[PDB]
């Protein structure tokens, strides 16, 4: 009967700055009862405050947990990069134990150009009926980017997957990389297949292309 | 009441509430402290039994004490009132001092300290498994036995946290945070927190669990004040 | 010194059953509550159940309705998740906790996949340069059609981290995992340093090695 609504859902910062979570609770509630857990990248969440204010024994300092009523904050002052991590409140005063959706806590840093790299299908692939294409884009910041497929010049859409890596642990930065699926016929009908990338970094897009079959 | 009688009567194991306990942290080794009221008085050392059992329950009850050396004959170091305040499974002292001896023949100051807790410690592997607990009691300091102390604990979340109500003066209504129930050296449950006022951290508080079914929790509580460190007693128990 | 280890899990068919366990080391077992939190893939924390100290009482979350049962042993110190009539919705990661809903200590977690799909390694396939930027180059393998999650990818038995992206798995339309994994390396060292990727997919004990070469 009570949900528990954090925001905002995600969040960029720098190191030592501050951060500022909300946990929302849709009835008023006990703080007595409020915790919030830290997640770590690949990691088993750990309780970081109880009692809305009380921290774990291991929490240092610079989180305070606040609030009463509805609302419940996070400050995580003077952030180190440990503290990037995803953050969930819950209020355990009775079972469910709801826990909130969680808020995502990422690292901000200074824009970077991605580098393009487009990949042909191999020719060991081409033998079992398939050609997958392969675009990369390399170490760039933000995370948004724009990766659009052209096989002579058709753009294409539904044929292709994406997937983006995590922040990485030294620069910060994101990789992403783009797979157009056709079968082997479709693949043999055209000609000259492009990876057109579009990002902040970018004073206009970038394209990189391979000619079948060279 | 029967203050004259717990300075007299000998230990009898029929009475009301807590019916003794033994002054470790009261008395040194080296010390005698002399205690007395309505007339009588008795002299206790270090690990003596004082018979509480003679005595009100949830209430403060005062002596006069002088802890004493013989060094030839006395030599006394303090004076001043003697607190006990008794509970059914826990109990403590205190010390209202008075006078304090210089190297001049006896200066004259004020301090308050709590000396001992002691009950029937609640073992932690014994604690009710589940459940919600309601405790109320005293908090009482120096020249103050009128603080309400309420308190909670969820025993399935090991979580306690309550407030200290209704004192003279304002910066000891205090916040009891929200703390876990951890294991003792002897495996007696306790907890042991922050203390909270207006939101800011403020010190610390300390309180075990008496009772075979965790009926009272006894303890103290360090404030700090525009003035500095002042210690509260604190005692609850169940409805 | 306070540890939860947890054990069992893995995959298993709709209806199918499993069993998790949670080994306790370094505080009073016996003296607690404890509970299973379950993680889905990509979302949120969702309550399981809890248990007493005694090992009597046992709560269960709604979506639970008598499929998965909670034991303890106290003398082993160990806890238990007995899951029958698995769904495909109880795919997760499981935790196990200590307390009732204030989770102070938490196990490692264990994965549980609940799927119609079959076990399959994956084809491995090389993403070679095909056009000299300057002084960098890419390259990677592509690793395509495998069921059971996870695959773990390393470069040269692992000598190779330096600049290493193996990127997260996608479940395409066929219901097959995919991914790829790229590294970029100094373009002088294409002619001299051999590059090979190692795929390992422990569920279906498939194992390749596979050369990535420049072409020209």
């Amino acid at each position: 009967e009570i949900v528990m609504t954090q925001s905002p859902g995600t969040l960029s910062l720098s190191p030592g700055e501050t951060a500022t979570l909300s946990c929302r609770a849709s009835q008023m509630i006990s703080s007595p009862f409020l915790a919030w857990y830290q997640q770590r990248r690949g990691q088993a969440p750990r309780l970081l405050i109880y009692g809305a204010s009380t921290r774990a024994t291991d929490t240092p300092d610079r989180f305070r947990g606040s609030g009463s009523g509805t609302d419940f904050i996070l400050t995580i002052s003077r952030l180190e990069p440990e503290d990037f991590a995803v953050y969930y409140c819950q209020y355990y005063d009775d079972s469910p134990f709801t826990f909130g959706q969680g808020t995502k806590l990422e690292i901000k840093r200074t824009v970077a150009a991605p580098s393009v790299f487009i990949f042909p299908p191999s020719d060991e692939q081409l033998k079992s009926g398939t050609a997958s294409v392969v675009c990369l884009l390399n170490n760039f910041y933000p995370r948004e980017a724009k990766v659009q497929w052209k096989v002579d010049n058709a753009l294409q859409s539904g044929n292709s997957q994406e997937s983006v890596t995590e922040q990485d642990s030294k620069d910060s930065t994101y990789s992403l990389s783009s797979t157009l699926t056709l079968s082997k016929a479709d693949y043999e009908k055209h000609k000259v297949y492009a990876c057109e990338v579009t990002h902040q970094g970018l004073s206009s897009p970038v394209t990189k292309s391979f000619n079948r079959g060279e | 009441a029967g203050l004259a009688d717990a300075l007299t009567a000998p230990l009898d194991h029929k009475d009301k509430g807590l019916q003794s306990l033994t002054l470790d942290q009261s008395v040194r080794k080296n010390e005698k402290l002399k205690l007395a009221a309505q007339g009588a008085e008795k002299t206790y050392g270090n690990g003596d039994s004082l018979n509480t059992g003679k005595l009100k329950n949830d209430k403060v009850s005062r002596f006069d004490f002088i802890r004493q050396i013989e060094v030839g004959q006395l030599i006394t170091l303090e004076s001043g009132e003697f607190q006990v305040y008794k509970q059914s499974h826990s109990a403590l002292t205190a010390f209202q001092t008075e006078q304090i001896q210089d190297s001049e023949k006896m200066v004259a100051k004020r301090q308050f300290r709590i000396g001992d807790i002691a009950g029937e410690h609640t073992s932690f592997d014994k604690l009710p498994e589940g459940g919600r607990a309601t405790y109320r009691g005293t908090a009482f300091g120096s020249d103050d036995a009128g603080g309400k102390l309420t308190y909670t604990i969820d025993f399935a979340a090991k979580q306690g946290n309550g407030k200290i109500e209704h004192l003279k003066s304002p910066e000891l209504n205090v916040d009891l945070a929200a703390a876990d129930i951890k294991p003792d050296g002897k495996r007696h449950a306790v907890i042991s927190g922050s203390v909270l006022y207006n939101q800011a951290e403020k010190g610390s508080y300390s309180l075990g669990i008496f009772g075979g079914k965790a009926q009272e929790v006894a303890g103290s509580a360090e404030v700090k004040t525009v003035n500095g460190i002042r210690h509260i007693g604190l005692a609850a128990k169940q409805e | 010194q306070v540890q939860l280890v947890q054990s069992g899990g893995g995959l298993v068919k709709p209806g199918g059953s499993l069993r998790l366990s949670c080994a306790a080391s370094g505080f009073p077992f016996s003296s607690y509550y404890m509970s299973w939190i379950r993680q889905a893939p990509g979302k949120g924390l969702e309550w399981v159940s809890d248990i007493n100290n005694s090992g009597n009482v046992k709560e269960y979350a709604d979506f639970v309705k008598g499929r998965l049962t909670i034991s303890r042993d106290n003398v082993k110190n160990s806890m238990y998740l007995h899951m029958n009539s698995l769904r495909v919705e109880d795919t997760a990661v499981y935790y196990c906790a200590r307390n009732r809903g204030r989770f102070d200590v938490w196990g490692q977690g264990t994965l549980v996949t609940v799927s119609a799909a079959s076990t399959k390694g994956p084809s491995v396939f090389p993403l070679a340069p095909s056009s000299k930027s300057g002084g960098t180059a890419a390259l990677g393998c592509l690793v395509k059609d495998y069921f059971p999650e996870p695959v773990t990818v390393s470069w040269n038995s692992g000598a190779l981290t330096s600049g290493v992206h193996t990127f997260p798995a996608v479940l395409q339309s066929s219901g097959l995992y995919s991914l790829s994994s790229v590294v970029t390396v100094p373009s002088s060292s294409l002619g001299t340093q051999t590059y090979i990727c190692n795929v390992n997919h422990k569920p279906s004990n498939t194992k390749v090695d596979k050369r990535v070469e420049p072409k020209s």
